RNA sequence: CCCCAUGAACGAGGAAUUCCCAGUAAGUGCGGGUCAUAAGCUUGCGUUGAUUAAGUCCCUGCCCUUUGUACACACCGCCCG
RNA sequence: CGCAAGACGGACCAGAGCGAAAGCAUUUGCCAAGAAUGUUUUCAUUAAUCAAGAACGAAAGUCGGAGGUUCGAAGACGAUCAGAUACCGUCGUAGUUCCGACCAUAAACGAUGCCGACUGGCGAUGCGGCGGCGUUAUUCCCAUGACCCGCCGGGCAGCUUCCGGGAAACCAAAGUCUUUGGGUUCCGGGGGGAGUAUGGUUGCAAAGCUGAAACUUAAAGGAAUUGACGGAAGGGCACCACC
């Protein structure tokens, strides 16, 4: 019996899109399914950027950042609880959350 | 069987940048002591030292680099030349938002002195704001006629003019602010660069201009 | 590169990990210098007011 | 050792270059072109194990074996680019990258700017191995 | 049961594994049951009396949601040449 | 640091677009083409849907070249296992890519024929048109332009709804079906034997289309409900569990 009205993920008024490869089983699966997230970190990170800091020239600087588009097949993602099994009601929210915006005092 | 460390044998360089930068000691790099066999110069003379613009200027110029080349050897030290521009990658990567349009447009063209140059520009449509559409993008029409301002804006902008001057250019931004100009008449756009400039072919030699610009 | 030997007294006892549970999370005063404070992990039992002994000063830790 | 120069305020710069990828951590300083190399060191050569051979400790161990020869030779300061595996491979830097710089900026050289440049490309070549995946 | 004699292995226990938070673990004697006789047992009792978590769900076990299931004599279940 | 080859067009990129469907993301030019809209243009029934016939048709495979970068159906290797011809590592094949022919099939799924009308709320978004003594962007005012708000078409959809449907899951179409009748086309009549035998047909080949029986057997199957159970996710609780 049908699962997900949207079967997999998102296509409807297609019939195609090219396929992507996981960023871990190396596995494929079109763009149109596929966890995706972003990832952007400082390229120094928590504790270095004092001594990052203190032994740098400049008078600052001021931290690039990497930037990095991951993509999962389901298995990987589930796996690694990049998402996580929701009940036949929840699944239905497609919405986005948490409380504060954890960058340092969080968990 | 021991033999030769080769430091001790290395000797020292003064890496000196272009006129129109601000400050030009750029650093220091090690060669082998030149022996007849051996020319220290020539493992010297086409290296290649990517700086950023904010080391270069003193700032803003965070994001920016500039590659510079060295053209010739005096004795200690080592007279360069403009080579390129890039941007990173954080600061490419930061611009790159979704459901807004990422409009890009690159022109190859000739300078006043020959250097052939390939140089892009970059920009992202901008919600305005009291918009109330979540995404903005342009449409097609839109982004046909923005790149054919931009290209025309390049070509012009570097026809009329030698390295030098795209590089006293390149500095306060002043191609940005004229795309910006000539493109809110069509649609927003929020960045906007010229975000990379590529060396394609060098004139012949001269140490003339190459000392006008040093010295 | 490194050696010193930093003592820190224990401001607040934050709770317990390891899936043990053998482990106890702490807040610690600086000692030498009480402008400095930082959550370090425990092997004994530990409670409010007493002292440990950081090798590592810097390091921070969370989860394991 | 020796030095490019007496200099009690800048110092004589080179370039840092991490690769971090997993199973290993390549430290290496060269001259501002890069023709020119000077002390390398791995993340591998200061344990045995393999496993371990990506592990931030070794990589510590490593940018400590190169900062000594760094400032041992006469680099007195460095720029860094640190990479990952890149291609169309990972993508995320690896283990003990992080560990090498925490380990030379603590060692007591000097910092200077920094971007990533592992290969990430107008994507193609087909990734290894097959469609449906390393099953594991 | 005693008396003598003969005076063994065992000089710290691998793979494994039980049980336990305060009069508790452990040492230590006693009494009751069996009983004519017969305690290395069981079954309490006082005596001497610590080390050690003070918690948690990792392993294990069981119940708690959510979820999957061709199972329902219920995974010790229902399978291919 | 340069250069060569072949591959591919990332991020931007969406319950977003177009295309009959299969399918389709670099720039620019040429070539014809396709829908929507606007339209007090033109014709006067031109029209709906379809045996037979026909166009297109992902992938693999096949014919001959180009080509083989990348990865790799087979093989040979290293491990793992009681066994391992596998998963896992390595080497690496036809092949992937491209051209001219084949081939006609994919859970080619929206598993939902196509066409027409009628029955219900709200807000998105691609697009066209229309309206505003609304905003912002300019010059001397402009013509600009992008927006906000509303209106109307036709897109792909979504959301919430005791209309109503359905066995339910669900479904604004799967509604207007016992109160059973808008047009037309196709396939099915318990399960296995079987897409099998056999004849015809198409194919170079691999195979494709049409398609039985004898016999076998009382359930095959669907949906929802609940446990049991999980080397699925959050859960707990106990020294018969750990610490």
């Amino acid at each position: 019996t049908k699962k997900r009205r949207n079967n997999g993920r998102a296509k409807k008024g297609r019939g195609h899109v090219q396929p992507i490869r996981c960023t871990n089983c190396a596995c494929c699966v079109p763009k149109d399914k596929a966890i995706k997230k972003f990832v952007i970190r400082n390229i120094v990170e928590a504790a270095a950027v004092r001594d990052i800091s203190e032994v740098s020239v400049f008078d600052a600087y001021v931290l690039p950042k990497l930037y990095v588009k991951l993509h999962y097949c389901v298995s990987c993602a589930i796996h690694s609880k990049v998402v996580r099994n929701r009940s036949r009601e929840a699944r239905k929210d497609r919405t986005p959350p948490p409380r504060f915006r954890p960058a340092g005092a969080a968990p | 069987k021991k033999v030769v460390d080769p430091f001790s044998k290395k000797d020292w360089y003064d890496v000196k940048a272009p006129a129109m930068f601000n400050i030009r000691n750029i650093g220091k790099t090690l060669v082998t002591r030149t022996q007849g066999t051996k020319i220290a110069s020539d493992g010297l003379k086409g290296r290649v030292f990517e700086v950023s613009l904010a080391d270069l200027q003193n700032d803003e110029v965070a994001f920016r680099k500039f590659k510079l080349i060295t053209e010739d050897v005096q004795g200690k030290n080592c007279l360069t030349n403009f080579h390129g521009m890039d941007l990173t990658r954080d600061k490419m990567c930061s611009m790159v938002k979704k459901w807004q349009t990422m409009i890009e447009a690159h022109v190859d063209v000739k300078t006043t002195d020959g250097y052939l140059l390939h140089l892009f520009c970059v920009g992202f449509t901008k919600k305005c704001n009291n918009q109330i559409r979540k995404t903005s993008y342009a449409q097609h029409q839109q982004v046909r006629q923005i790149r054919k301002k931009m290209m025309e804006i390049m070509t012009r902008e570097v026809q009329t003019n030698d390295l030098k001057e795209v590089v006293n250019k390149l500095i306060p931004d002043s191609i940005g602010k004229d795309i910006e100009k000539a493109c809110q008449s069509i649609y927003p756009l929020h960045d906007v660069f010229v975000r990379k400039v590529k060396m394609l072919k060098k004139p012949k030699f001269e140490l003339g201009k190459l000392m006008e610009l040093h010295g | 590169r490194v050696q010193p030997i930093k003592l820190a007294r224990v401001t607040k006892v934050l709770g317990r990990t390891g899936s043990q549970g053998q482990c106890t999370q702490v807040r610690v005063e600086f000692m030498d210098d009480t402008s400095r404070s930082i959550i370090r992990n425990v092997k004994g039992p530990v409670r409010e007011g007493d002292v440990l002994t950081l090798l590592e000063s810097e390091r921070e830790a969370r989860r394991l | 050792s020796l030095g490019p120069q007496v200099a009690e305020g800048e110092n004589v710069f080179g370039v840092c270059h991490i690769f971090a990828s997993f199973n290993d951590t390549f430290v290496h300083v060269t001259d501002l072109s890069g023709k020119e190399t000077i002390c390398r060191v791995t993340g591998g050569m200061k344990v045995k194990a393999d496993r371990d051979e990506s592990s931030p400790y070794a990589a510590m161990l490593a940018a400590q074996d190169v900062a000594q020869r760094c400032k041992e030779l006469g680099i007195t300061a460095l720029h860094i680019k640190l990479r990952a595996t890149g291609g169309n491979r990972t993508k995320t830097p690896g283990p003990g990258a992080q560990s090498a710089l925490r380990a030379l900026a603590r060692s007591g050289m000097k910092i200077g700017r920094i971007e990533d440049v592992t290969p990430i490309p107008s994507d193609s070549t087909r990734r290894k191995g097959g469609r449906r995946g390393r099953r594991l």
